[PDB]
Protein backbone atom coordinates (compact mmCIF):
# COMPACT_ATOMS: atom_id res chain seq x y z
CA UNK A 1 0.00 0.00 0.00
CA UNK A 2 3.21 2.34 0.50
CA UNK A 3 4.22 1.80 -3.32
CA UNK A 4 3.33 4.90 -4.30
CA UNK A 5 5.65 6.90 -1.28
CA UNK A 6 8.98 8.23 -1.71
CA UNK A 7 11.63 6.42 0.76
CA UNK A 8 12.67 9.26 2.03
CA UNK A 9 8.61 10.04 3.05
CA UNK A 10 8.19 6.72 4.60
CA UNK A 11 11.34 7.69 6.65
CA UNK A 12 10.07 10.70 7.86
CA UNK A 13 6.50 9.55 8.40
CA UNK A 14 8.27 6.52 10.14
CA UNK A 15 9.77 8.95 12.81
CA UNK A 16 6.49 11.30 12.81
CA UNK A 17 4.71 8.15 13.75
CA UNK A 18 7.03 6.76 16.38
CA UNK A 19 6.38 10.56 17.92
CA UNK A 20 2.98 10.08 18.16
CA UNK A 21 3.17 6.57 19.43
CA UNK A 22 1.15 4.96 16.54
CA UNK A 23 3.31 2.02 15.90
CA UNK A 24 1.34 0.16 13.37
CA UNK A 25 1.60 3.08 11.10
CA UNK A 26 5.36 3.01 11.68
CA UNK A 27 5.65 -0.55 10.96
CA UNK A 28 3.49 0.24 7.94
CA UNK A 29 5.79 2.85 6.74
CA UNK A 30 8.84 0.91 7.44
CA UNK A 31 7.86 -2.05 5.73
CA UNK A 32 7.19 0.22 2.94
CA UNK A 33 10.58 1.70 3.06
CA UNK A 34 12.56 -1.91 3.21
CA UNK A 35 10.15 -2.80 -0.17
CA UNK A 36 11.70 0.01 -1.88
CA UNK A 37 14.72 -2.39 -2.51
CA UNK A 38 17.39 -0.63 -1.11
CA UNK A 39 19.96 -1.61 1.96
CA UNK A 40 18.78 0.36 5.25
CA UNK A 41 20.81 2.77 7.55
CA UNK A 42 22.11 1.65 10.80
CA UNK A 43 18.97 4.65 12.28
CA UNK A 44 16.40 2.45 9.47
CA UNK A 45 17.04 -0.32 11.05
CA UNK A 46 16.49 0.80 14.43
CA UNK A 47 13.66 2.51 13.28
CA UNK A 48 12.11 -0.99 11.25
CA UNK A 49 13.01 -2.75 14.63
CA UNK A 50 11.57 -0.76 16.96
CA UNK A 51 8.41 -0.34 15.31
CA UNK A 52 7.37 -4.19 15.10
CA UNK A 53 8.97 -4.44 18.67
CA UNK A 54 6.19 -2.55 19.59
CA UNK A 55 3.34 -3.62 17.51
CA UNK A 56 4.13 -7.40 18.43
CA UNK A 57 5.00 -6.69 22.17
CA UNK A 58 1.12 -5.64 22.29
CA UNK A 59 0.11 -8.74 20.86
CA UNK A 60 2.04 -10.64 22.97
CA UNK A 61 0.67 -9.22 26.05
CA UNK A 62 -2.65 -9.35 25.18
CA UNK A 63 -1.87 -12.71 23.88
CA UNK A 64 -0.67 -13.68 27.55
CA UNK A 65 -3.38 -11.97 29.70
CA UNK A 66 -6.34 -14.75 27.27
CA UNK A 67 -4.21 -17.52 27.78
CA UNK A 68 -3.89 -17.23 31.23
CA UNK A 69 -7.97 -16.81 31.43
CA UNK A 70 -8.12 -19.58 29.21
CA UNK A 71 -5.70 -21.68 31.39
CA UNK A 72 -7.68 -21.12 34.57
CA UNK A 73 -11.34 -21.69 32.36
CA UNK A 74 -9.66 -25.24 31.94
CA UNK A 75 -18.38 -21.16 25.96
CA UNK A 76 -15.83 -21.28 23.02
CA UNK A 77 -15.48 -17.62 23.19
CA UNK A 78 -12.43 -17.16 25.50
CA UNK A 79 -10.38 -20.16 23.17
CA UNK A 80 -12.09 -17.78 19.92
CA UNK A 81 -10.58 -14.62 20.59
CA UNK A 82 -7.13 -16.14 21.83
CA UNK A 83 -6.81 -17.68 18.79
CA UNK A 84 -7.46 -14.34 16.78
CA UNK A 85 -5.23 -12.66 18.64
CA UNK A 86 -2.59 -15.82 18.14
CA UNK A 87 -3.53 -15.92 14.33
CA UNK A 88 -2.50 -11.76 14.21
CA UNK A 89 0.28 -11.89 16.04
CA UNK A 90 1.61 -14.74 13.60
CA UNK A 91 0.79 -12.70 10.66
CA UNK A 92 3.21 -9.71 12.16
CA UNK A 93 5.63 -12.28 12.81
CA UNK A 94 5.68 -14.08 9.72
CA UNK A 95 5.50 -10.15 7.40
CA UNK A 96 8.76 -9.36 9.45
CA UNK A 97 10.76 -12.46 8.88
CA UNK A 98 9.35 -12.19 4.94
CA UNK A 99 11.27 -9.11 5.03
CA UNK A 100 14.02 -10.29 6.12
CA UNK A 101 13.94 -13.34 3.87
CA UNK A 102 13.21 -11.01 0.77
CA UNK A 103 15.91 -9.56 0.90
CA UNK A 104 17.37 -8.06 3.84
CA UNK A 105 19.67 -10.71 5.02
CA UNK A 106 21.19 -11.55 1.33
CA UNK A 107 21.87 -8.63 0.86
CA UNK A 108 23.84 -7.48 4.31
CA UNK A 109 27.24 -7.85 4.11
CA UNK A 110 28.78 -5.83 6.83
CA UNK A 111 28.72 -7.78 10.15
CA UNK A 112 26.61 -4.99 11.83
CA UNK A 113 23.82 -4.91 9.47
CA UNK A 114 23.55 -8.67 9.24
CA UNK A 115 23.79 -9.39 12.64
CA UNK A 116 21.19 -7.08 13.51
CA UNK A 117 18.92 -8.59 10.91
CA UNK A 118 20.00 -12.62 12.51
CA UNK A 119 18.94 -10.96 15.97
CA UNK A 120 15.37 -9.81 14.25
CA UNK A 121 15.07 -13.28 12.57
CA UNK A 122 16.09 -15.12 15.85
CA UNK A 123 13.44 -12.82 18.13
CA UNK A 124 10.36 -13.02 15.34
CA UNK A 125 11.07 -17.07 15.47
CA UNK A 126 10.75 -17.14 19.11
CA UNK A 127 7.58 -15.21 19.21
CA UNK A 128 6.44 -17.53 17.08
CA UNK A 129 7.78 -19.97 19.61
CA UNK A 130 5.86 -18.54 22.56
CA UNK A 131 2.95 -19.75 21.23
CA UNK A 132 3.18 -22.77 18.99
CA UNK A 133 1.89 -26.20 19.86
CA UNK A 134 1.79 -28.37 17.36
CA UNK A 135 4.03 -30.29 14.71
CA UNK A 136 6.13 -27.32 13.91
CA UNK A 137 7.05 -26.06 16.75
CA UNK A 138 10.41 -27.80 17.51
CA UNK A 139 11.14 -26.61 14.12
CA UNK A 140 10.32 -23.43 15.12
CA UNK A 141 12.41 -23.29 18.23
CA UNK A 142 14.93 -24.90 16.30
CA UNK A 143 14.58 -21.98 13.33
CA UNK A 144 15.22 -19.12 16.18
CA UNK A 145 18.12 -21.25 17.91
CA UNK A 146 19.96 -20.97 14.12
CA UNK A 147 19.26 -17.21 13.28
CA UNK A 148 20.82 -16.45 17.14
CA UNK A 149 23.62 -18.72 16.27
CA UNK A 150 24.96 -17.59 13.21
CA UNK A 151 24.25 -14.38 14.73
CA UNK A 152 26.28 -14.66 17.60
CA UNK A 153 29.28 -16.44 15.43
CA UNK A 154 29.82 -13.32 13.57
CA UNK A 155 29.34 -10.97 16.07
CA UNK A 156 32.17 -12.61 18.06
CA UNK A 157 34.79 -13.14 15.47
CA UNK A 158 33.64 -9.13 14.03
CA UNK A 159 32.33 -7.32 17.00
CA UNK A 160 33.51 -5.72 20.65
CA UNK A 161 32.04 -7.24 23.56
CA UNK A 162 30.51 -4.35 24.51
CA UNK A 163 29.01 -3.43 21.10
CA UNK A 164 25.40 -2.62 21.86
CA UNK A 165 23.94 -5.15 19.61
CA UNK A 166 25.98 -7.93 20.25
CA UNK A 167 25.01 -7.33 23.71
CA UNK A 168 21.62 -7.19 23.10
CA UNK A 169 21.63 -10.23 21.18
CA UNK A 170 23.38 -12.30 23.81
CA UNK A 171 20.81 -10.93 26.30
CA UNK A 172 17.96 -12.11 23.77
CA UNK A 173 19.49 -15.41 23.05
CA UNK A 174 20.21 -15.84 26.74
CA UNK A 175 16.29 -15.62 27.37
CA UNK A 176 15.67 -17.97 24.37
CA UNK A 177 17.32 -20.35 26.66
CA UNK A 178 15.76 -19.79 29.55
CA UNK A 179 12.32 -19.07 28.42
CA UNK A 180 11.95 -21.73 24.83
CA UNK A 181 14.72 -23.76 25.32
CA UNK A 182 14.20 -24.81 28.90
CA UNK A 183 17.98 -25.10 29.45
CA UNK A 184 18.58 -22.17 32.51
CA UNK A 185 22.02 -23.36 33.00
CA UNK A 186 23.09 -21.95 29.07
CA UNK A 187 20.80 -18.80 30.13
CA UNK A 188 22.63 -18.20 33.29
CA UNK A 189 25.86 -19.11 31.61
CA UNK A 190 25.87 -17.09 28.54
CA UNK A 191 24.04 -13.90 30.43
CA UNK A 192 27.40 -14.40 32.76
CA UNK A 193 30.16 -14.67 30.09
CA UNK A 194 28.49 -11.54 28.19
CA UNK A 195 28.30 -9.49 31.28
CA UNK A 196 32.14 -9.81 32.41
CA UNK A 197 33.53 -9.82 29.02
CA UNK A 198 32.26 -6.47 28.92
CA UNK A 199 32.66 -5.70 31.77
CA UNK A 200 36.36 -5.73 30.64
CA UNK A 201 35.89 -3.99 27.54
CA UNK A 202 34.88 -0.67 28.82
CA UNK A 203 37.76 0.89 29.48
CA UNK A 204 38.18 1.11 26.08
CA UNK A 205 34.86 3.38 25.30
CA UNK A 206 33.70 6.71 25.01
CA UNK A 207 31.29 8.11 27.96
CA UNK A 208 28.48 8.06 25.12
CA UNK A 209 29.61 4.19 24.10
CA UNK A 210 29.81 3.34 27.50
CA UNK A 211 26.34 4.65 28.38
CA UNK A 212 25.19 2.29 25.60
CA UNK A 213 26.57 -0.87 26.52
CA UNK A 214 26.24 -0.25 30.91
CA UNK A 215 22.86 -0.07 30.15
CA UNK A 216 21.99 -3.32 28.31
CA UNK A 217 24.45 -4.65 30.83
CA UNK A 218 22.23 -3.92 33.36
CA UNK A 219 19.44 -5.90 31.70
CA UNK A 220 21.58 -8.91 31.74
CA UNK A 221 22.14 -8.08 35.38
CA UNK A 222 18.73 -8.13 35.79
CA UNK A 223 17.96 -11.37 34.41
CA UNK A 224 20.56 -13.16 36.64
CA UNK A 225 19.56 -11.79 39.72
CA UNK A 226 15.92 -13.23 38.71
CA UNK A 227 17.66 -16.59 37.76
CA UNK A 228 20.22 -17.39 40.97
CA UNK B 1 8.92 -12.69 32.82
CA UNK B 2 12.56 -11.95 32.01
CA UNK B 3 14.06 -8.94 29.96
CA UNK B 4 14.76 -9.14 26.70
CA UNK B 5 16.20 -6.18 25.29
CA UNK B 6 14.46 -2.70 25.09
CA UNK B 7 14.13 0.70 24.73
CA UNK C 1 -18.18 -8.06 10.23
CA UNK C 2 -19.71 -9.03 13.06
CA UNK C 3 -23.27 -10.26 11.85
CA UNK C 4 -22.11 -13.94 12.63
CA UNK C 5 -21.31 -13.56 16.37
CA UNK C 6 -23.97 -14.22 19.08
CA UNK C 7 -24.95 -10.79 21.28
CA UNK C 8 -23.79 -12.40 24.52
CA UNK C 9 -20.15 -13.86 22.82
CA UNK C 10 -19.81 -10.12 21.82
CA UNK C 11 -19.85 -8.54 25.13
CA UNK C 12 -18.14 -11.09 26.96
CA UNK C 13 -15.25 -10.91 24.11
CA UNK C 14 -15.48 -7.10 24.77
CA UNK C 15 -14.55 -7.92 28.29
CA UNK C 16 -11.56 -9.77 27.23
CA UNK C 17 -10.53 -7.55 25.17
CA UNK C 18 -10.51 -4.52 27.92
CA UNK C 19 -8.55 -7.22 29.87
CA UNK C 20 -6.21 -7.57 27.35
CA UNK C 21 -6.20 -3.65 26.49
CA UNK C 22 -7.30 -4.42 22.92
CA UNK C 23 -9.51 -1.44 22.49
CA UNK C 24 -9.99 -1.47 18.66
CA UNK C 25 -11.33 -5.14 19.12
CA UNK C 26 -13.38 -4.00 22.14
CA UNK C 27 -14.85 -1.23 19.98
CA UNK C 28 -15.67 -3.71 17.21
CA UNK C 29 -17.82 -5.81 19.69
CA UNK C 30 -19.23 -3.73 20.62
CA UNK C 31 -20.35 -2.12 17.62
CA UNK C 32 -21.29 -5.70 16.62
CA UNK C 33 -23.56 -5.98 20.15
CA UNK C 34 -25.28 -2.25 19.30
CA UNK C 35 -26.12 -3.72 15.87
CA UNK C 36 -28.52 -6.92 16.95
CA UNK C 37 -31.10 -3.66 17.49
CA UNK C 38 -31.46 -4.77 21.19
CA UNK C 39 -31.20 -1.78 24.11
CA UNK C 40 -28.43 -1.51 25.96
CA UNK C 41 -27.74 -2.34 29.27
CA UNK C 42 -26.04 -0.01 31.97
CA UNK C 43 -23.25 -2.53 31.92
CA UNK C 44 -22.96 -2.67 28.38
CA UNK C 45 -23.48 1.31 28.10
CA UNK C 46 -20.41 1.28 29.78
CA UNK C 47 -18.66 -1.18 27.94
CA UNK C 48 -19.61 0.67 24.65
CA UNK C 49 -18.06 4.18 25.99
CA UNK C 50 -15.01 2.57 27.17
CA UNK C 51 -14.32 1.03 24.28
CA UNK C 52 -14.44 4.32 21.80
CA UNK C 53 -12.97 6.73 23.99
CA UNK C 54 -9.66 4.55 24.07
CA UNK C 55 -9.36 4.17 20.72
CA UNK C 56 -10.51 7.98 19.66
CA UNK C 57 -8.34 9.09 22.74
CA UNK C 58 -5.38 7.32 21.01
CA UNK C 59 -5.95 9.42 17.80
CA UNK C 60 -6.43 12.65 19.52
CA UNK C 61 -3.21 12.18 21.62
CA UNK C 62 -1.67 11.51 17.96
CA UNK C 63 -3.24 14.78 16.60
CA UNK C 64 -2.35 16.55 19.03
CA UNK C 65 1.65 15.77 18.71
CA UNK C 66 1.66 15.84 15.18
CA UNK C 67 -0.66 19.73 15.05
CA UNK C 68 1.99 20.90 17.27
CA UNK C 69 4.79 19.55 14.98
CA UNK C 70 3.19 20.97 11.79
CA UNK C 71 2.44 24.69 13.88
CA UNK C 72 6.25 24.80 14.60
CA UNK C 73 6.72 23.88 10.73
CA UNK C 74 5.00 26.81 9.72
CA UNK C 75 7.60 18.79 2.83
CA UNK C 76 4.19 17.77 2.49
CA UNK C 77 4.85 14.38 4.78
CA UNK C 78 3.90 16.47 8.47
CA UNK C 79 0.53 17.80 7.32
CA UNK C 80 0.06 14.55 5.26
CA UNK C 81 0.47 12.34 7.94
CA UNK C 82 -1.44 14.56 10.34
CA UNK C 83 -4.31 14.78 7.46
CA UNK C 84 -3.85 10.74 7.64
CA UNK C 85 -4.60 10.43 11.54
CA UNK C 86 -7.39 13.41 11.53
CA UNK C 87 -9.30 11.27 8.20
CA UNK C 88 -9.26 8.25 10.69
CA UNK C 89 -10.46 9.81 13.73
CA UNK C 90 -12.94 11.60 11.95
CA UNK C 91 -14.42 8.55 10.97
CA UNK C 92 -14.72 7.01 14.32
CA UNK C 93 -16.58 10.16 15.17
CA UNK C 94 -18.91 9.28 12.32
CA UNK C 95 -19.14 5.35 13.63
CA UNK C 96 -20.25 6.03 17.01
CA UNK C 97 -22.93 9.07 15.65
CA UNK C 98 -23.94 6.54 13.40
CA UNK C 99 -24.73 3.77 16.46
CA UNK C 100 -26.25 7.11 18.27
CA UNK C 101 -28.43 8.07 15.64
CA UNK C 102 -29.61 4.27 14.32
CA UNK C 103 -30.82 4.19 16.57
CA UNK C 104 -29.78 4.23 20.36
CA UNK C 105 -30.74 7.06 20.84
CA UNK C 106 -34.65 7.34 19.58
CA UNK C 107 -35.00 3.35 21.48
CA UNK C 108 -33.51 5.21 24.76
CA UNK C 109 -36.58 6.09 26.75
CA UNK C 110 -35.22 6.15 30.58
CA UNK C 111 -33.68 9.27 31.61
CA UNK C 112 -30.03 7.12 33.08
CA UNK C 113 -29.51 5.90 28.99
CA UNK C 114 -31.37 9.00 27.22
CA UNK C 115 -28.85 10.93 28.70
CA UNK C 116 -25.52 8.21 28.55
CA UNK C 117 -26.09 8.75 25.08
CA UNK C 118 -26.72 12.60 24.35
CA UNK C 119 -23.44 13.06 26.58
CA UNK C 120 -21.45 10.89 23.77
CA UNK C 121 -23.23 12.60 21.17
CA UNK C 122 -21.87 15.90 22.86
CA UNK C 123 -18.25 14.47 23.23
CA UNK C 124 -18.02 13.60 19.71
CA UNK C 125 -18.98 16.01 17.52
CA UNK C 126 -16.84 17.61 20.61
CA UNK C 127 -13.81 15.68 19.28
CA UNK C 128 -15.10 16.31 15.41
CA UNK C 129 -14.71 20.38 16.61
CA UNK C 130 -10.99 19.66 18.30
CA UNK C 131 -10.08 18.95 14.70
CA UNK C 132 -12.63 21.16 12.52
CA UNK C 133 -11.16 23.79 10.13
CA UNK C 134 -13.99 24.53 7.33
CA UNK C 135 -17.21 25.18 6.53
CA UNK C 136 -19.25 23.12 8.84
CA UNK C 137 -17.11 23.74 11.55
CA UNK C 138 -19.30 25.91 13.38
CA UNK C 139 -22.68 23.71 12.92
CA UNK C 140 -20.04 20.55 14.26
CA UNK C 141 -19.60 22.86 17.36
CA UNK C 142 -23.60 23.72 17.88
CA UNK C 143 -24.30 20.30 17.17
CA UNK C 144 -22.02 19.50 20.25
CA UNK C 145 -23.92 22.18 21.90
CA UNK C 146 -27.68 21.24 21.40
CA UNK C 147 -26.86 17.43 22.60
CA UNK C 148 -25.08 18.34 25.74
CA UNK C 149 -27.62 21.10 26.26
CA UNK C 150 -30.73 18.23 25.70
CA UNK C 151 -28.77 16.09 28.06
CA UNK C 152 -28.75 18.49 31.29
CA UNK C 153 -31.73 19.59 30.46
CA UNK C 154 -33.07 16.12 30.86
CA UNK C 155 -30.90 15.25 33.64
CA UNK C 156 -31.75 18.26 36.02
CA UNK C 157 -35.08 17.11 36.01
CA UNK C 158 -34.79 13.18 36.11
CA UNK C 159 -31.49 12.71 38.04
CA UNK C 160 -30.29 13.47 41.81
CA UNK C 161 -26.91 15.84 41.53
CA UNK C 162 -24.60 13.87 42.69
CA UNK C 163 -26.31 11.03 39.63
CA UNK C 164 -22.27 10.34 38.30
CA UNK C 165 -23.71 10.23 34.59
CA UNK C 166 -24.55 13.94 35.29
CA UNK C 167 -21.63 14.90 37.38
CA UNK C 168 -19.59 13.92 34.15
CA UNK C 169 -21.96 15.38 31.72
CA UNK C 170 -21.99 18.63 33.25
CA UNK C 171 -17.55 18.09 33.31
CA UNK C 172 -17.51 17.86 30.01
CA UNK C 173 -19.98 20.11 28.99
CA UNK C 174 -17.93 22.42 30.59
CA UNK C 175 -14.71 21.72 29.29
CA UNK C 176 -16.58 22.16 25.49
CA UNK C 177 -17.28 25.82 27.09
CA UNK C 178 -13.83 26.51 27.90
CA UNK C 179 -12.19 24.24 24.94
CA UNK C 180 -14.46 24.82 21.85
CA UNK C 181 -17.00 27.61 22.59
CA UNK C 182 -14.23 29.90 23.99
CA UNK C 183 -16.42 30.65 26.86
CA UNK C 184 -14.21 30.15 30.42
CA UNK C 185 -16.90 31.86 32.44
CA UNK C 186 -19.48 29.89 31.25
CA UNK C 187 -17.20 26.88 31.92
CA UNK C 188 -15.99 27.92 35.21
CA UNK C 189 -19.83 29.09 36.25
CA UNK C 190 -21.22 25.44 35.41
CA UNK C 191 -18.04 23.62 37.38
CA UNK C 192 -18.65 25.80 40.35
CA UNK C 193 -22.47 25.06 40.57
CA UNK C 194 -22.23 21.48 39.58
CA UNK C 195 -20.05 20.82 42.61
CA UNK C 196 -21.70 23.16 44.98
CA UNK C 197 -24.98 20.85 44.24
CA UNK C 198 -23.11 17.73 43.98
CA UNK C 199 -21.77 18.57 47.68
CA UNK C 200 -24.75 19.34 49.21
CA UNK C 201 -26.57 15.82 48.08
CA UNK C 202 -23.38 13.81 49.43
CA UNK C 203 -25.31 13.38 52.40
CA UNK C 204 -28.34 11.15 51.25
CA UNK C 205 -25.39 8.47 49.36
CA UNK C 206 -24.32 4.91 50.43
CA UNK C 207 -20.30 4.75 50.95
CA UNK C 208 -20.02 3.35 47.43
CA UNK C 209 -22.21 5.95 45.77
CA UNK C 210 -20.22 8.70 47.68
CA UNK C 211 -16.98 7.15 46.31
CA UNK C 212 -18.27 6.91 42.65
CA UNK C 213 -19.60 11.04 43.22
CA UNK C 214 -16.96 12.39 44.85
CA UNK C 215 -14.39 10.70 42.36
CA UNK C 216 -16.16 13.33 39.60
CA UNK C 217 -16.15 16.05 42.06
CA UNK C 218 -12.35 15.76 42.37
CA UNK C 219 -11.87 16.45 38.50
CA UNK C 220 -14.28 19.17 38.30
CA UNK C 221 -12.21 20.94 41.14
CA UNK C 222 -9.50 20.37 39.28
CA UNK C 223 -10.35 22.27 36.47
CA UNK C 224 -11.36 24.90 38.78
CA UNK C 225 -8.36 24.83 40.08
CA UNK C 226 -6.57 25.16 36.20
CA UNK C 227 -9.01 27.70 35.10
CA UNK C 228 -8.72 30.35 38.44
CA UNK D 1 -5.11 20.18 29.22
CA UNK D 2 -8.23 20.53 31.48
CA UNK D 3 -9.96 17.08 32.45
CA UNK D 4 -12.91 15.62 30.72
CA UNK D 5 -14.60 12.69 32.26
CA UNK D 6 -12.05 9.35 32.60
CA UNK D 7 -11.39 6.03 34.01
C1 LIG E 1 18.52 -5.62 19.64
C2 LIG E 1 19.16 -4.28 19.95
C3 LIG E 1 20.21 -4.16 20.85
C4 LIG E 1 20.77 -2.92 21.10
C5 LIG E 1 20.27 -1.80 20.44
N1 LIG E 1 20.84 -0.48 20.67
C6 LIG E 1 21.11 0.05 21.84
C7 LIG E 1 21.62 1.29 21.62
N2 LIG E 1 21.66 1.49 20.32
C8 LIG E 1 21.17 0.40 19.72
C9 LIG E 1 19.23 -1.92 19.53
C10 LIG E 1 18.67 -3.17 19.29
BR1 LIG E 1 17.21 -3.40 18.03
C1 LIG F 1 -19.47 9.97 31.04
C2 LIG F 1 -19.45 9.10 32.29
C3 LIG F 1 -19.57 9.65 33.56
C4 LIG F 1 -19.56 8.83 34.67
C5 LIG F 1 -19.41 7.46 34.50
N1 LIG F 1 -19.39 6.56 35.65
C6 LIG F 1 -18.69 6.73 36.74
C7 LIG F 1 -18.95 5.67 37.57
N2 LIG F 1 -19.81 4.88 36.95
C8 LIG F 1 -20.08 5.42 35.75
C9 LIG F 1 -19.30 6.91 33.23
C10 LIG F 1 -19.31 7.74 32.13
BR1 LIG F 1 -19.15 7.03 30.32
CA1 LIG G 1 12.11 7.84 -5.30
CA1 LIG H 1 25.24 -5.14 0.85
CA1 LIG I 1 -28.78 -14.84 19.10
CA1 LIG J 1 -36.73 1.88 25.11
CL1 LIG K 1 -12.95 -13.75 18.14
CL1 LIG L 1 0.36 9.70 5.25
Amino acid sequence: AMGSMERASLIQKAKLAEQAERYEDMAAFMKGAVEKGEELSCEERNLLSVAYKNVVGGQRAAWRVLSSIEQKSNGPEVREYREKVETELQGVCDTVLGLLDSHLIKEAGDAESRVFYLKMKGDYYRYLAEVATGDDKKRIIDSARSAYQEAMDISKKEMPPTNPIRLGLALNFSVFHYEIANSPEEAISLAKTTFDEAMADLHTLSEDSYKDSTLIMQLLRDNLTLWT
Amino acid sequence: RPSSWRQ
